[PDB]
């Protein structure tokens, strides 16, 4: 292994007789170039004549040799070595040349294997002395964080300062504080509605004519025309409520002009213009003057405004007049000649969908659509179909058919029901055989389903209680031999499945996900990736791949046998946002940024969801770094459930204590130093620092505004590269946790022991509490587009899925407005405390940091965690 | 005399000073037992465990659960006994008010509110009803009404724990998860509302479990979640008689003797402790306990 | 079977050998996920954990089993196990003598020594391994000789130049092995006939009568052996049989007419 | 994309990953300046 | 798998709580015993149901007997080395009996759909056998329900726990009980063999100069135990400690550093053996050890090998019970006799 060969490398360890920068850099590359000669390792020994010929290949080497000579050096050579690195590191403290990457070799072998015995004060000072202020902090926060020091927290704070952290070094001291201790008329209307408020009979009156006046001085003013459309909106919502239906003809004429007119000023972020006019038509879609009104600006408005602006009349393709649904209906063909492409998938989403009278009015745009390109429409809903029976994978129709009716057949026995859902999914195997997966499913187990189906039919035709209990039996052993090797399935292969999409390649169609600003380019398809990956969520999705015509891959993450399309909606809701962070200068300033993935609606019950790049979700990012110390991953639950028998089935108070002793026994740092694993360098951990924290500051506020809860370490999901954080399954929003029967929450996001530990030693009331300032303060600049935004899809019945005739379900909506209106001013809790910005900051991080507000909780949030 | 303590063990057993040994054990790990109550003159045990309610019998040698009662969906958290039997009412996470009888029970009214409660405790008169919720406040009920009652609202919105009554109608001690506790006295003629509130003491400032008092008004003992527990005077000069720590483990729900002057400890250490309050000392230390103990039920 | 233990094996021969009083039994063992055979005489068998194998004796596998015997191993080195297996007959009926020795036996002693079996390779040396190959060919051999004869022909044709084809040709031969008349058929009664006329003159009399005059499983079993035999040490195996065939078996002459018989029909084929 | 050749010691372990740095390091010999120097 | 049954292991625990004689109280302990000997699904249903509590409770009892029952039921108590694969053992035969009774239920309705209603007859005989066929079954489904919760991580924390109280019986009053106790720690030790190998290196190296656990409990009663008063358990926990004497010797690289701080006895390996605790600490997946011992004597360091699981000849001890007479005197209490 080793021959006796070290004595000569002693003079070469202690010397101490330089007192140059050149001398000192010989005796590193000395000890460098011999450090080879020492190595056990095989592939060590003989590159020691190649590395004594040519130099630079040493200094990627300098890793690999150290790491071999520090475990086969001796104890007593151990602090030799030790106080030689330390007199190299103070020698020469004014020009840093090699003590950089000396430090980085100390960190890099002080990751997991066995850091060296020096003093973390002394590391601190090195890094000090030889200006490595990032090493420098990182040292001293692991000082700060072993013992709490005045100097340290200035040291800190003059850290902060040098590398431009204003927030950092706030946060540290207020840390430190508290533990250690035309344009004038517009002008006069804004100041007017200021000082007194709205919803009199004299105020919309006099802020109609100087917004008059506004327009008369400056009719190409896009602020005036839009104001004076919205201010004829104010009047015609209280006449509504009031309700005249006479005093309404003199203001949607003017409102609608106004409107168009700023449409055709801006063209750029139309999107609440075109939604607000939408809903006024679909208000008073029976004035024939707003008819012709509409009908004279559809020269003046373009067609990429409604091109950028689609989601909504696909939502509302149903009309209940005639007059609505031609003007509609030539709108969508006016959208059909310019840029069909984005239109398509929702186009037979609206085909596939339940309303009769949806069918019947798509059935003109199929007649349209059939002028232009049939074939467009035929590749479209062929490679549709077999996508929604791929998303809801062949054996789980019958499996939710099975389990669907067994947990109400325990509970109240509805041999009715039982019969409704039997009835459609007997169907088609007397239709016909379609596929090859399907055919291997009939040649094994359709014997059992058939003689189920008769024993059906014998109690239908006598009622007998013993062959119903004889078909319960074969039901139980039928549903064993499904769900037995149900989770064999780790992939699917599309030969098998449906071979006729393999089967058609060179696909013309638009590739399905994002889209850009106005007519995007047409972009086509070569094939399809026939392998999938499953995952398990209870719901068994895959991994779709598509092979672009641009030669690159398109992957996304299929969902079956729901309507996803709120995600959908909240999409432009997360393109607000980041158009409002860009808008705003500060934000700007901040480099905030949300990363919105592509997701598009397959179906009622498919659609896809963009899977984030070269990124890693929370969840699997503890698991190896768990097995690396080989120590086991539900530590702290298996610890306190020793002496917790019943956890489940226990009260609310007694949770507490056993919660409190898990997290005063268990550590809870490991996020914290895997992201210092993974780092790059110092700067690396920098930047991985700063973006996680702004990060999950401006998502956990969207969050919260937004009522989406439920966020678990399975759908948070870090980023790589840089660290952002990407969440899934935005079904529950609104706040609709706080009604759903499962342990209603008290904490709005979810911020744990594991981020509070993660965050830096300001602690939650630091950097995170300043961006919340500037959050809090540019989402209330803008309160009145936000309500005009979510006043679309309240009443609608397409959004009922996690708050569930007409009027109760208006009635839902109306208190849902009320609710969320409270929530964004402070005064959902008391009425009197008329909470401002910061009250309102300090009140949701104590309300979301008190431990009982988020002991009591659903074992399927995980709480934990 | 006979007591009988429960914890996480998911065995109940009885105990026994003149002996130092546990007699009877009786397994359940069904559940976790809340509470358990034994009957005034040892005929039946009654427990709060989760949505049932059964009866034991104690000179039986083990056996099958003699009665059992269902009917709440959330977990239940104390039960409430009769010095004549005739009704069994218990408390749950649900608020509604249930009523059962022994000697082969028919099925009797149902009453159902809002506000799911934590603790009752009946009024001697054996018609009325009064139940601490977690938001400060007080329902107050009675047998005669069918849908009014009562509101009392000692705090606003703050999470009150529990309540104590006396057993000679004077005095009605209250408990706050802030360690706040208010004192009611209500005189003779108590089939009215006219608990009339005298002071406030913040015993504590950690979370808090049941207190009990004694029959005779002479003594206001708690304990808390800190390892405390604390008796006070309610009739002469209102001052603290005597703290109590040293415990390894939070103490649990305690029990008293029938002369007021000696008193049980419950707690998770794996152990239960009985001691004399004049002495303020160890009198008896049982010990066996695999896990820790929540419940203790003890009459003489 | 799917992929068996120890207790696996227990029934998969008892069940069958107390049903089959005295016939003849097949016992085919495939093992390639397997480590190689013990010399001192054991056989690999997996557990139910699936982290390590076990070994059982032929002694285990023998008496589970009964007197009557046809095997075909297609291990890596099974040649140890015929030398042993022979080695372990002979001990036991050296102690046939039986002074105290009768172990018991579902079978008696006297039909073990009549019992037939066969081998993979020559010594402990290596299978085949190239994709160019089916990676169980001997059991290809025992079970489809047509097919592989066919594909083995194309890839030892020199002339591989104008024609329709890791490489392997798509041929399919048509039609089926009953019928007649088909090619696929006609083929297999000019393989049975030439197959025949080999071992006829070569091999005694009474060999003769005893393994192609008894009964059609072993006789179709030893004709695909004699293919094997051909195919084999063209890629460095020599298979061992119970009863030692002649060296001639490989030499006879007439796999000119085989060589001629292929290349007519793959004409036709190709012509058609 | 690759800031420094460090990086790749951090997804594998310590034991094995001795030849794999020395390869991946000394397979970069292919260009003339190296393969001039080392003959 | 035909005498296990919950109404059954229910009376015992009911008769070893509360029946006088020690016969029953003897054998009570002793089936439970024999019924946790290799059976996983066994030791989740007993101590699911609390019979691990009861036969903790029923150390403590008067005779001796029943005492030394108990710690051999704890000895079968063990969890299981082959427990990955005995529970497919098991799985596999709950699965064939499924299917074969399930297959005789349709085989018995085919039969009885007749066509023939045969009242007082075959039939009226048969549907009693009908829905005895369908509790079988049943109760071969809850069985099978209770496969897939097993939790071989709870069953391990049980028997660290019935282990600290098997402890305190080290100041018991017979050699009978005392000859158990050392081969209960013998089976301890060929067990979880590791936690004593880690736990030797740093005691003896403190006695010439981590611990802490209960382990080190059981490692210091052992050696309590070394020194009995009685003359076989003497040489028995000396053979018990040899098999330890013996690893230590070499540990394969061990064995040089092993001989280093031998030579002290008469007058990087510390991470080396750090390493090995969380080797199994990970496999895992009040504490009053109180350490008292008069320790005037040393430890210095007629089968010839060992066998580390040591046996147990307490079983054959009792059945030896039942062939002297019962239903007549035996020898010495006759009415007359030599010894009368």
């Amino acid at each position: 292994k080793l021959p006796v060969n070290q004595n000569i490398l002693k003079n070469a360890w202690y010397c101490s007789q330089q007192k140059t920068k050149e001398d000192w850099q010989e005796w590193i590359r000395r000890l460098s170039i011999q450090l080879l000669k020492e190595s056990p390792s095989a592939c060590l020994r003989s590159c020691s004549s190649l590395v004594s010929v040519y130099y630079p290949l040493a200094r990627e080497l300098f890793n690999a040799s150290f790491s071999s000579c520090w475990v086969e050096l001796q104890t007593s050579y151990q602090e030799d070595l030790i106080q030689a690195l330390c007199k190299a590191l103070s020698s020469s403290e004014n020009p840093p040349e090699i003590y950089q990457m000396l430090l980085n070799l100390v960190e890099f072998m002080e990751h997991d294997d066995k850091p060296l015995p020096i003093p973390i004060h002394t590391l601190g000072k090195y890094a000090q002395k030889c200006h490595a202020f990032a090493k420098a902090l990182h040292y001293k926060e692991v000082e700060f964080l072993e013992e709490p020091k005045n100097s340290t927290i200035e040291a800190l704070i003059s850290i902060n300062n040098q590398l431009h952290q204003t927030d950092s070094a706030i946060g540290i001291l207020k840390h430190a504080q508290q533990h250690n201790e035309a344009r004038c008329f517009l002008k006069q209307g804004e100041w007017r509605v200021c000082l007194q408020p709205k919803w009199r009979l004299s105020n919309p009156d006099s802020i109609l004519g100087s917004y008059l006046l506004a327009t008369h001085f400056d009719n190409t003013w896009y602020k005036a025309w839009h104001n004076w459309a919205l201010a004829n909106f104010e009047v015609i919502s209280m006449l509504t409520s009031v309700s005249s239906s006479n005093l309404i003809h003199r203001h949607v004429i003017p409102a609608i002009k106004g409107f168009f007119h700023s449409i055709s000023l801006s063209e750029s972020s139309s999107l609440q213009d075109a939604l607000r006019l939408l809903t006024l038509w679909f208000t008073f879609g029976g004035i024939p003057e707003a008819t012709q009104a509409m009908h004279e600006g559809f020269n003046l408005i373009q067609i990429g405004t409604w091109l950028e602006v689609l989601p909504q009349l696909i939502s509302r393709i149903h009309q209940p007049n005639q007059i609505v649904s031609r003007s509609l209906l030539s709108l969508l063909s006016d959208l059909g000649k310019a840029h069909p492409q984005a239109l398509v998938y929702p186009l037979m989403v609206a085909i596939k969908s339940e309303s009769l009278s949806r069918q019947k009015a798509a059935l003109s745009i199929i007649e349209k659509m059939r002028i232009h390109s049939p074939v467009l429409v035929d590749q479209a809903e062929l490679v549709s179909h077999e996508l929604i029976r791929m998303a809801v994978l062949w054996h789980e129709q019958w499996y939710e058919g099975l389990d669907d009716a067994s947990r109400q057949f325990f509970g109240e026995h509805n041999t009715e029901k039982m019969f409704a859902a039997l009835e459609p999914l007997y169907e088609m195997l007397k239709r016909g055989p379609e596929t090859l997966r399907e055919i291997s499913f009939q040649n094994s187990f359709g014997r059992d389903l058939n003689d189920a189906y008769e024993w059906l039919m014998n109690y239908k035709k006598s009622k007998d209680v013993s062959n119903l209990n004889q078909a319960w039996d074969i039901y139980y052993n039928v549903f064993r031999k499904i769900g037995k090797q149900l989770p064999q399935l780790q992939t699917l292969e599309l030969q098998h499945v449906s071979p006729k999409l393999l089967s058609a390649h060179d696909l013309e169609l638009a590739v399905p996900g994002t889209r850009a600003s106005g007519g995007k380019p047409i972009v086509k398809i070569s094939k399809f990736e026939p392998v999938f990956s499953v995952i398990s969520s209870k719901q068994r999705p895959r991994k779709f791949c598509i092979k672009g015509s641009d030669g690159k891959d398109y992957k996304y993450v299929l969902k079956g046998h729901e309507d996803i399309r709120q995600d959908s909606l909240v999409m432009q809701l997360f393109g607000l946002v980041n158009t409002l962070l860009q808008n705003d200068a500060e934000c700007f300033r901040r480099h905030l940024d949300i990363q919105q993935y592509p997701a598009i609606p397959l179906s009622p019950k498919s659609g896809l969801l963009g899977w984030v790049p070269n990124s890693d979700t929370f969840h699997v990012l503890i698991r190896e770094h768990r097995e690396a110390k080989k120590i086991p991953l539900n530590i702290e639950h298996w610890v306190m459930l020793q002496m917790a028998p019943d956890y489940d089935n226990l009260t609310l108070l007694q949770k507490v204590e056993v919660f409190t002793y898990a997290l005063n026994n268990t550590e809870g740092q490991d996020l914290y130093k895997v992201l210092w694993l993974k780092s790059r360098s110092s700067e690396t951990w920098l930047e991985r620092r700063t973006t996680y924290t702004r990060s999950l500051a401006v998502m956990s506020m969207t969050g919260y505004i937004l009522g989406l809860g439920d966020r678990h370490p399975s759908n948070l999901m870090l980023d790589r590269i840089t660290g952002k954080v990407i969440h899934i399954d935005f079904g529950d929003c609104f706040e609709a946790a706080i009604l759903r029967e499962k342990f209603p929450e008290k904490v709005p996001f979810r911020l744990t022991r594991m981020l509070t530990y993660a965050m830096e030693v300001s602690g939650i009331e630091g950097s995170f509490r300043i961006t919340c300032e500037n959050v809090m303060k540019v989402l209330r600049d803008n309160k009145g587009s936000l309500m005009a935004i979510l006043e679309a899809f309240a009443f609608d019945p397409l959004i009922n899925w996690g708050f569930d005739k007409n009027a109760i379900r208006n009635a839902r909506a109306m208190l849902v407005l009320k609710r969320i209106t409270d929530k964004l001013t402070g005064n959902d809790i008391r009425r009197f405390n008329d909470l401002d910005v910061p009250e309102q900051v300090d009140k949701l991080i104590q309300q979301a940091t008190s431990v009982e507000n988020l002991c009591q909780h659903y074992i399927g949030w995980c709480p934990f965690w | 005399v006979i007591l009988v303590s429960a914890g996480y063990d998911h065995t109940i057993r009885f105990w026994e000073a003149l002996t130092g040994v546990c007699s009877r054990t009786i397994q359940h790990s069904d559940s976790q037992v809340n509470r358990l109550e034994i009957t005034n003159d040892k005929k039946l045990l009654a427990t709060a465990g989760h949505q049932n309610v059964r009866l034991y019998d104690i000179r039986t040698t083990n056996p099958n659960p003699v009665a059992s009662f269902e009917g709440h969906r959330g977990n239940v958290t104390s039960v409430s006994f009769q010095q004549d039997n005739r009704w069994m009412v218990t408390s749950s996470e649900d608020g509604t008010i249930k009523v059962w009888d022994v000697r082969s029970p028919s099925i009797p009214r149902n009453y159902k509110h809002n506000a799911p409660v934590n603790e009752v405790v009946i009024h001697p008169n054996q018609g009325e009803l009064i139940s601490c919720d977690r938001d400060g406040n007080i329902r107050i009920w009675d047998l005669g009404e069918n849908q009014c009652t009562h509101q009392l609202t000692p705090e606003d919105d703050t999470s009150l724990q529990s309540l104590s009554m006396a057993s000679d109608g004077s005095m009605l001690a209250a408990a706050n998860t802030k360690g706040n506790c208010y004192v009611w006295e209500m005189p003779n003629h108590t089939d009215a509302s006219h608990l009339k509130p005298v002071t406030k003491f913040r015993a504590h400032s950690t979370y808090i479990t049941r207190i009990l008092l004694s029959s005779d008004v002479k003594h206001l003992a708690t304990c808390s979640a800190d390892h405390t527990a604390r008796v006070w005077s309610i009739d002469d000069d209102f001052k603290l008689e005597t703290t109590l720590d040293g415990h390894q483990r939070w103490v649990w729900d305690c029990a008293f003797s029938a002369d007021s002057a000696y008193l049980v400890t419950a707690s998770s250490d794996h152990y239960v402790r009985l001691w004399d309050l004049s002495t303020r000392e160890i009198v008896r230390q049982y010990g066996g306990h695999h896990k820790g103990a929540v419940c203790v039920a003890l009459n003489d | 079977s799917l992929d068996p233990c120890v207790e696996d094996v227990k029934r998969f021969c008892n069940s069958l050998r107390r049903t089959s009083k005295e016939d003849r039994i097949l016992f085919h063992y495939n093992g390639h996920g397997v480590p190689k055979p013990t010399k001192s005489g054991e056989i690999w068998v997996f557990n139910r954990g699936y982290t390590q194998y076990i070994p059982v004796s032929l002694y285990d596998l023998q008496t589970w089993l009964g007197a009557p015997c046809i095997f075909v191993y297609d291990c890596n080195s099974a040649e140890n196990i015929l030398i042993n297996f022979q080695k372990f007959v002979q001990k036991r009926i050296k102690d046939d003598e039986e002074g105290n020795h009768d172990v018991a036996a579902p079978s008696p002693t006297s039909a073990y020594q009549d019992c037939f079996q066969l081998a993979s390779c020559t010594s402990d040396e290596l299978l085949l391994m190239s994709p160019e190959l089916p990676a169980d060919l001997f059991s290809c051999c025992l079970t489809c000789p047509i097919e592989i004869s066919i594909r083995i022909f194309l890839m030892q044709s020199p002339l591989k130049d104008s024609k329709y084809k890791s490489k392997i040709p798509n041929v399919n031969i048509p039609g089926m092995l009953s019928d007649r008349r088909t090619p696929l058929g006609e083929l297999n009664w000019i393989f049975t006939a030439i197959t025949d006329t080999i071992a006829w003159t070569s091999l005694p009399r009474p060999l003769f009568k005893k393994l192609f005059r008894h009964d059609l499983m072993i006789a179709a079993l030893f004709r695909n052996f004699l293919l094997a035999k051909r195919i084999m040490p063209w890629y460095n195996c020599h298979p061992v049989s119970d009863p030692e065939l002649p060296d001639s078996i490989t030499t006879h002459p007439m796999w000119k007419s085989w060589d001629l018989a292929m290349d007519e029909v793959l004409t036709k084929i190709v012509i058609d | 994309i690759d800031i420094a050749l460090l990086m790749q010691g951090v997804s594998p372990s310590n034991d094995e990953y001795y030849p794999t740095v020395v390869i991946h390091n000394l397979m970069k010999i292919l260009n003339d300046p190296s393969l001039s120097i080392h003959h | 798998k035909n005498c296990f049954s919950l109404e059954l292991v229910n009376k015992l625990c009911f008769y070893i709580d509360n029946s006088e004689i020690p016969l029953l109280r003897q054998w009570c302990v002793i089936l439970l015993g024999l019924l946790f000997a290799d059976n996983p699904l066994n030791r989740f249903v007993c101590m699911n149901t609390g019979a691990v509590e009861i036969l903790l409770k029923s150390l403590k009892d008067p005779v001796p007997e029943v005492r030394t029952a108990s710690i051999f039921a704890l000895k079968h108590f063990i969890s299981g080395f082959q427990d990955a694969e005995v529970i497919l053992r098991l799985q596999q035969e709950f699965e064939e009996q499924y299917q074969q009774l399930h297959s005789q239920l349709q085989h018995l309705q085919n039969q009885s759909h007749l066509q023939q209603q045969q009242s007082q007859q075959q039939q009226q005989h048969l549907e009693q056998q009908q829905m005895k066929i369908e509790k079988q079954i049943r109760h071969c489904q809850v069985m099978q329900n209770q496969l897939e919760v097993i939790d071989l991580r709870k069953l391990k924390r049980q028997e660290i726990g019935n282990l600290i109280s098997i402890l305190p019986l080290i100041n018991d009053g017979s050699s009978l009980v005392r000859k158990e106790l050392v081969v209960y720690f013998s089976h301890i030790v060929s067990r979880y063999s590791n936690f004593f190998i880690v736990v030797v290196f740093n005691d003896l190296l403190e006695e010439i100069k981590s611990q802490g656990s209960i382990f080190y409990t059981v490692w210091k009663s052992l050696l309590i135990l070394a020194e009995d008063p009685f003359l076989e358990n003497k040489e028995l926990s000396k053979q018990v400690i040899d098999y330890i004497l013996l690893e230590l010797s070499a540990h394969k690289e061990l064995g040089g550093p092993f001989a280093v701080m031998e030579k002290f006895l008469l007058k990087p390996m510390r991470t080396s053996l750090a390493k090995l605790f969380q080797s199994l600490g990970f496999s895992e997946s009040s504490n009053t050890s109180m350490k008292s011992h008069t320790s005037k004597k040393g430890p210095s360091g007629h089968t010839e090998p060992l066998q580390l699981p040591l046996n147990s000849s307490f079983l054959d001890y009792s059945r030896e019970y039942f062939q002297e007479p019962q239903m007549k005197k035996q020898e010495a209490d006759e009415p007359g006799s030599v010894e009368y």
